[PDB]
């Protein structure tokens, strides 16, 4: 229903190849160019190449020649980009982008496809409660989510019913594994007189851990 | 001829368009050295180019060196002259290392006021479309002054993707109330770029401007000038 | 390839303020410039093409300008939905190339951090590790120093620091700082201190615990 719908996230090993798709709807696919863009670390952007679906002509950024191959399938209104010989430097978010105005190339963007290239193995997190130990009107509590891979994890507090006072900190990558912490703040009237629980879901390892914050 | 353009003063008796102000062609802190036939002159943002000495309805070529004095780029500077309008273009060749790009410079002349256009009638203009390495394109353009719309087409260019339709578009006033037509470029009936022509001469004798065609390799510029016969 | 540069790299502004972002190309790009806006976790959105043409439906508060090498995007009156990162790009000479981006963030009143320190959990210790965690929450501005002291001496090594993006609701920042040690190293000492220095006060905020 959105005009440029890209295929889902990919997690592969170094050496592998992936082919990412960009399905067009709501406009005349063949009449507009499709470009692809790489965004590394949620910041730096680079243009990879462009294809005219009607005429089949392509131009590649020299830097991506031999890394990326663009094609289209006019009948299914889909553009493809295949990335070969993958390394960790290919981990990034990839966008397809079509043109629309006569004097512009980059007018509407796909939702992005995340590619992660890693030799790390799927590893469930250890979850550790963070409680004060060893106090005021408000008490801050936390959970440390340590040593997991791949990166997708979701932390909830009291089964998601506490969210307004929650901070979830960006994960950091270390020994091939991610670590993240989450904090929540509750009134002193709540804790420690009552249990507060953090739940951690890491779907890739079929993990849904609950940890009580006590004492 | 080219040398006289560079050396002679204006001559009220020379065939118009007699002069062209270089604006886009040489920016604020640039100097543009034009050379031909043994002569050289340097401009000059704001400076006037003596087009009166040049032949009408043809592209005149000069060697150019654009500088800021240190040299940025060089190649060939092209000027196409009509009686009430003219335009310039640059074919970059070196920047030294070979590197080519073709871009329009100034489109200038005695602009027809949007408020003083013919009130009716249909005018046909015939002239030249020129792009990189190719000054043999033919421009045909038609303006209906009752509808205040124009349309046309570019043919006979060696590069097939530059032979485009200039789709129908309204005449509108620009920021100085000069009459201009900005529209869509079609290739095999489908949009692939944009064009803009100004109308020139007290009786709208001429059009001049450019088209920009998107290719997978970038935008290609085509200089455009035509006149009623 | 043409190089595109954006300054400044970050801008703080108030709601309703005029904001101007700048972009400079390494050579004349003949007005072939786009501006894109990107929110966190979202795709870029094109706002401007050909340097000064507004994309259909973009609010009139936005406008693009410039020529030759020097361009700008101006928001006449900053709104909250305008916060994000802005990128320019030239498409005069292929390959098209992007600037490095300018983040636009919201100005607000200075706010001291709420600092909390946590000992390693028995569960982590039982596995031979010892992470000590300090949260420094809801402060402004973003600039902050955290020092770890163990038995009163500065801990030099084994610190991981992570910062949140500006908070949508209160415009503050938060940060976690983690001191990771082996269990043996942790058991060598008694007192653990997280100390934060921030412009909101001349005195560091200090939180400690004593293993005994």
């Amino acid at each position: 229903q959105v005009q440029l719908q890209e295929s889902g996230p990919e997690l592969v090993k170094p050496g592998a190849s992936v082919k990412i798709s960009c399905k067009a709807s709501g406009y005349s696919f063949s009449d507009y160019n499709m470009s692809w863009v790489k965004q590394s670390n949620g910041k730096s952007l680079e243009w990879i190449g462009i294809i005219d679906p009607k005429y089949g002509t392509i131009n590649y950024n020299q830097k991506f020649k031999g890394k990326a191959t663009l094609t289209v399938d006019q009948a299914s209104s889909t553009a493809y980009m295949q990335l070969n010989s993958l390394t960790s430097e290919d981990s990034a978010v990839y966008y397809c982008v079509r043109d629309y105005y006569g004097s512009s190339y980059f007018d509407y963007w796909g939702q992005g496809t995340t590619l992660t290239v890693s030799s790390a193995k799927t590893t469930p997190p250890s979850v550790y409660p963070l409680a004060p130990g060893c106090t005021g009107s408000s008490v801050t509590l936390g959970c440390l989510v340590k040593g997991y891979f791949p990166e997708s994890v979701t932390v909830t507090w009291n089964s998601g019913s506490l969210s307004s006072s929650v901070h979830t900190f960006p994960a950091l990558l270390q020994s091939g594994l991610y670590t993240m912490s989450s904090s929540v703040t509750v009134p002193s009237s709540t804790w420690p007189s009552q249990t507060v629980t953090c739940s951690v879901a890491h779907p890739a390892s079929s993990t849904t851990v609950d940890k009580k914050l006590c004492r | 001829g080219l040398a006289d353009a560079l050396t002679a003063p204006l001559d009220h008796k020379d065939k118009g368009l007699q002069s062209l102000t270089l604006d886009q062609s040489v920016r604020k802190n640039e100097k543009l050295k034009l050379a031909a036939q043994g002569a050289e002159k340097t401009y000059g943002n704001g400076d006037s180019l003596n087009t009166g000495k040049l032949k009408n309805d043809k592209v005149s070529r000069f060697d150019f060196i654009r500088q800021i004095l240190i040299t940025l780029e060089s190649g060939e500077f092209q000027v196409y002259k009509q009686s009430h309008s003219a335009l310039t273009a640059f074919q970059t060749e070196q920047i030294m290392v070979a590197k080519r790009q073709f871009r329009i410079g100034d489109i200038a002349g005695e602009h027809t006021s949007f408020d003083k256009l013919p009130e009716g009638g249909r005018a046909t203009y015939r002239g030249t479309a020129f792009g990189s390495d190719d000054a043999g394109g033919k421009l045909t353009y038609t303006i209906d002054f009752a509808a205040k719309q124009g349309n046309g087409k570019i043919e006979h260019l060696k590069s097939p993707e530059l032979n485009v339709d200039l789709a129908a578009a309204d005449i509108k006033p620009d920021g100085k109330r000069h009459a201009v037509i900005s529209g869509s470029v079609l290739y095999n009936q489908a949009e692939k770029g944009s064009y803009s022509l100004g109308i020139f001469g007290g009786k709208a004798q001429e059009v001049a401007g450019s088209a920009e065609v998107k290719t997978v390799n970038g935008i290609r510029h085509i200089g455009l000038a035509a006149k009623q016969l | 390839d043409i190089v595109l540069t954006q300054s400044p790299s970050s801008i703080y502004a108030s709601l309703g303020e005029r904001v101007t972002l700048t972009c400079k190309a390494s050579q004349d790009i003949h007005n072939y410039l786009n501006w894109f806006q990107q929110k966190p976790g979202k795709s870029p959105k094109t706002l401007i093409y050909r340097a000064n043409r507004l994309v259909d439906g973009v609010p009139s508060r936005f406008s693009g300008g410039g020529s030759g090498q020097d361009y700008s995007l101006t928001i006449s009156s900053l709104e909250f939905e305008d916060i994000g990162i802005y990128y320019c790009l030239q498409y005069d000479e292929f390959p098209p190339t992007f600037g490095g981006g300018t983040r636009l963030e919201i100005k607000r009143a200075d706010a001291a951090p709420t600092v909390s320190i946590f000992p390693p959990s028995s569960e982590q210790l039982t596995s031979g590790g010892a992470s000590v965690v300090c949260f420094l929450n809801n402060f402004y501005p973003k600039d902050i120093n955290v020092k770890w002291k163990i038995d009163g001496s500065e801990r030099q090594n084994g610190v991981l620091n992570s910062w949140t993006d500006q908070d949508s609701k209160d415009s503050t920042y938060s940060m976690s700082s983690t001191l990771t040690l082996t269990k043996d190293e942790y058991e060598r000492h008694n007192s653990y201190t997280c100390e934060a220095t921030h412009k909101t006060s001349t005195s560091p905020i200090v939180k400690s615990f004593n293993r005994n």
